Formats: C-alpha cells, sequence, structure tokens
RNA sequence: GCGGCGCGCCUGCUACACCGGACCGCAGGCGUCCCACGGCGGGCUCAGCGAGGACGGAGACCUCCCGCGGAGCAGAAGGGC
C-alpha cells in the first residue's frame, strides 16, 4: 500500500505573467513589480502580428514573464492563495496537471502600493511534475514519458488540497 | 474589510448601541441627543424579525417609502428597497457599509446620457 | 553655515532655503496634514534653513511623525480620527495618503453608491455645480457611448 | 494585323511514364530586392489539436501536452527542408 517514493509530486515551476499592452512605460514599470517579487530579471515576451483592438503592432512588449522555482515556488505560491483565501474554482486543473489562478492588485501580495507603481494585475499558472520527467527535455535520449507518471488533474487537484488545505 | 475596529461578524452580531460609540457626528447625534421616530423604528421590527427567522429563500425584500434612515449593524444582509423619488431600489446592506445612511446608497438621479 | 540643501527624506527632495517648518508642509504636500499646529513647534528651530538642521533633530522630528500621540499630539490635528479599518486615530504619511485613497476610492465602488457614480463617471461629488458653472476643463457631465 | 507580345527569360500544365516534341493555347511570373535576407558555429522547434490561467472575449499573452511539417525560407509556381 505504498506508492514508488519517485511517484511523489512537486511544483516544477510558477509562471508569472502580466499583459499590459506597451503604452508608454508601462511594461518596464512592471520590470520593477515582478524583480522585488522573484528576485529575478523578468524576460519581455513580445507581441505577435499587429492587431485592432489592443495595440500590440509586431513589435511592442506585450508582457513580462520569470519562472520561479523550488523554495520561491512555495512561498510566492502560498501568498496566491492566501490572498485567494484557500479557495480556488474546481476547472483550473487541467489535462496534463497544470492550475492556475487570477491576482488582483499587485499590491495584494504584499507589495506596498505606490504613486510611482500604479497597480498592475498579474497572473500564475503552476506546472506540477512528477520526479523522473526528465525523460522529456534531456538533449541526449528525448523521449516521451509514460501514461501513469504523467499528472492526471485528479491526483494534482489532491496533492494541492494535501499541499495548501484549499477548497473548490 | 475589518469596520470600525470589529471584524465582519463581530459587528454584524454587535447591537445598534455597540457600534454607536465609534461613528460619524451625524450617526452618533442620531441617538445621541435624538433617537428614532416610532415610524421608523416599528420599519426596524418589520425587516429584523425577518432577517433573524429566515425558513429559505427570502420571500420579503419589502418595498419602504422610508429611505433616510441611518443603517443599522444587524440589518445587514438583507435587500431592502430604499425608494427613491418614484422607484424603489433594491440595496444589500455590506456590513463594511453600515454607519452610514442609506440615503448615500441608493440613486434617485440620472447618472449622465446628456451633454448634447 | 552649513546650509546642506538637499537633505532628501521620505523619497522628497528639500531645499535650503526653506525654513525648518515649511519644508515639511512642503514634503510634496502629500504626506504633511498641516497648518502647523505642531510642525510650528516639534522640537525643531522656527526659522532656520532646512538643510542646516541636524540628522538628530531631523530623526526627532521623523519619530514624532511616526508616532503623533507619543509626542502629545492632540487628535484633532491627526487626520484619520476614526478609521472604518480596525478603527485607529492615525496620521497619513507620503505613500499611504495615495493607498488610502484607493482604500476610499475602491471601498465606494464597491458598496456602490450616489457618491460613488458621483466619482466614477467623473462628476464633481457634493457640489452639484455640474449645472451651469465649471465649463473649466471638459469634467463635466457629458456621455456618449453611441 | 501593331488591340496583344510566347520579340530574351522562368514555374506548373498541354505532352500522349527516357528525352525531344507545336499553337496571339491555358494557370501564372521575370527585368528587382537584401551587408543582412550573406557565410559559419552553437542553441532551438514551427503553424497549430486540445486543456487551463487578472482584466481577456473571433481574437493580444503565458503554460503544459500531443504536435511528419499541416509552418517560413524576399517575391511565379513546382520540388526540397
Amino acid at each position: 500500500e505504498s506508492e514508488n517514493p519517485m511517484r511523489r509530486i512537486r511544483i516544477e515551476k510558477l509562471v508569472l505573467n502580466i499583459c499590459i499592452g506597451g503604452e508608454g512605460d508601462a511594461l518596464t514599470k512592471a520590470a520593477k513589480v515582478l524583480q522585488q517579487l522573484t528576485d529575478q530579471e523578468p524576460t519581455f515576451s513580445k507581441s505577435r502580428l499587429t492587431i485592432r483592438g489592443f495595440g500590440i503592432r509586431r513589435g511592442q512588449k506585450i508582457s513580462t514573464h520569470v519562472t520561479v522555482r523550488g523554495e520561491k515556488a512555495r512561498e510566492i505560491i502560498e501568498r496566491g492563495l492566501r490572498v485567494k483565501n484557500f479557495e480556488l474554482p474546481y476547472s483550473c486543473f487541467s489535462t496534463t496537471g497544470n492550475f492556475g489562478f487570477g491576482i488582483t492588485e499587485h499590491i495584494d501580495l504584499g507589495i506596498k502600493y505606490d504613486p510611482s507603481m500604479g497597480i498592475y494585475g498579474m497572473d500564475f499558472y503552476v506546472v506540477l511534475s512528477r520526479p523522473g520527467f526528465r525523460v522529456n527535455k534531456r538533449r541526449a535520449q528525448q523521449q516521451h514519458v509514460g501514461a501513469s507518471h504523467k499528472i492526471t488533474p485528479d491526483e494534482a487537484r489532491a496533492w494541492v488540497e494535501r499541499e495548501f488545505e484549499v477548497v473548490y | 474589510p475589518n469596520f470600525r475596529g470589529v471584524e465582519v461578524e463581530k459587528l454584524a452580531t454587535m447591537k445598534i448601541t455597540d457600534i454607536l460609540p465609534k461613528l460619524n457626528a451625524r450617526c452618533r447625534r442620531r441617538i445621541g441627543k435624538h433617537g428614532l421616530s416610532m415610524k421608523h423604528l416599528r420599519f426596524v421590527n418589520k425587516l429584523r424579525l425577518r432577517r433573524a427567522a429566515q425558513p429559505s429563500q427570502k420571500p420579503k425584500i419589502v418595498r419602504t417609502h422610508l429611505r433616510d434612515m441611518i443603517i443599522f449593524p444587524e440589518m445587514i444582509g438583507m435587500t431592502v428597497s430604499v425608494y427613491n423619488g418614484r422607484q424603489f431600489i433594491p440595496v444589500e446592506i455590506k456590513p463594511p457599509m453600515v454607519g452610514r445612511a442609506l440615503r448615500e446608497y441608493s440613486m434617485s438621479y440620472k447618472i449622465v446620457s446628456h451633454g448634447k | 553655515n552649513d546650509y546642506r540643501d538637499l537633505l532628501r527624506m521620505f523619497n522628497t527632495n528639500i531645499q535650503g532655503k526653506v525654513v525648518l517648518e515649511c519644508a515639511l508642509v512642503g514634503i510634496k504636500g502629500i504626506g504633511r496634514r498641516f497648518a502647523n499646529v505642531a510642525l510650528k513647534k516639534a522640537n525643531i528651530d522656527v526659522h532656520k534653513r532646512a538643510g542646516e538642521l541636524t540628522a538628530a533633530e531631523e530623526d526627532a522630528l521623523m519619530k514624532v511623525l511616526e508616532d503623533p500621540l507619543s509626542h502629545g499630539i492632540p487628535a484633532w490635528m491627526l487626520n484619520r480620527n476614526n478609521d472604518f479599518e480596525s478603527g485607529k486615530d492615525m496620521h497619513i504619511l507620503v505613500n499611504t495618503i495615495a493607498s488610502t485613497h484607493r482604500a476610499d476610492l475602491e471601498r465606494l465602488r464597491k458598496t456602490r453608491c450616489e457618491r460613488g457614480v458621483r466619482h466614477h463617471h467623473n462628476l464633481k461629488v457634493r457640489g452639484q455645480h455640474t449645472k451651469s458653472t465649471g465649463r473649466r476643463g471638459h469634467v463635466v457631465g457629458v456621455q456618449r457611448k453611441k
């Protein structure tokens, strides 16, 4: 009645996403917000194509993302569950056992509201990985992971329930 | 989220007398040197005893002409008509919302739609 | 005279000309409820160059602002007398002024009210002078969705 | 017949399975463009099927997953990767 110890679940990484069109310097202003929280330099993703509704024009930086892992991942995500009152919508868990939530106010995460830094909403998405997934990413011997070892959303909701005592 | 030093549940169960000491001048003197009228007072016990006796979804949401009666912490959790000068405006009182006149939350005016 | 211009505190530059008093009400204005009722005296010099003021005098001044009641400033001088929060009388400093303004405005939106519509629609609240007075700039009841 | 230019040149047909095969026959292009749109070495996987995530929906981003090329390689089309 014991699972193999490699069958545990680990938070491989957390992505942090903003989408401030491009405005005049807004993407740079979100860079400051991401830098303090993750202690990392957020990389500016770029707009693809030029569309009418938003102001992206095939070259405006439209979003900033940093991927945080390990101890930083636990604390940044734990913040995100407290501010989301330990409640998450049930459908957030996805097919590959990846789930996300929305974070109003870069300030609500304990950052001080600033006249200089205007409120910027961000969103999160946490990727759950079963030890042994290296077979999918190694430069040599790159082969797809087997069915059992892939995290099914039901199994991951159980790891989220066990990890943060959340409710849906 | 916490209101006047009381958490939402504490102020919700707190009496009108309890939230009155820390409140604005209009609210403190509403009962401090004055009180309530007998018509105003009766209306309180026409929703109070209904708010505390829920048998399911409320079938009341009574329509009341009375408008500028300062709301009571207990009356939180229910929708009041707060009649504007023409049609009743259904208003659900938030727990932080208490401590001010039901007049503030009711709109008797047109928002804009002119500027021609 | 060691006038020592700048001496910026609270992320707000000051001047070698400003007297020790205007220096705080002039700390962006935001962050100092003034009228200098306690500011006129504090423990700092009434009329001297504000850079010349010693750090020790400035640090004691920083402490009196940090705990107004401990200085002995009466509550009426301070801005937040009753608080809709933990209900505790408090002063307002520079960053908290605009955070508390968000608290006052965003609360207004969540608790929908005539006083909130008269701010989200940008109509001047209270005065009802959006009738024939403020042609000024176009901050008047206009509208045109279609 | 100067209304057109098959008057030099190229792709796919017509073309009758080596090749060569006509026509003011069809379906189209060429007369340029780029010191990076070049050379090389390294990394990388693309359009997208889904299923998820502040605002955020046909649609903008960020994730995984399955992704034989269904992408882009300056322009004609056909090979090719």
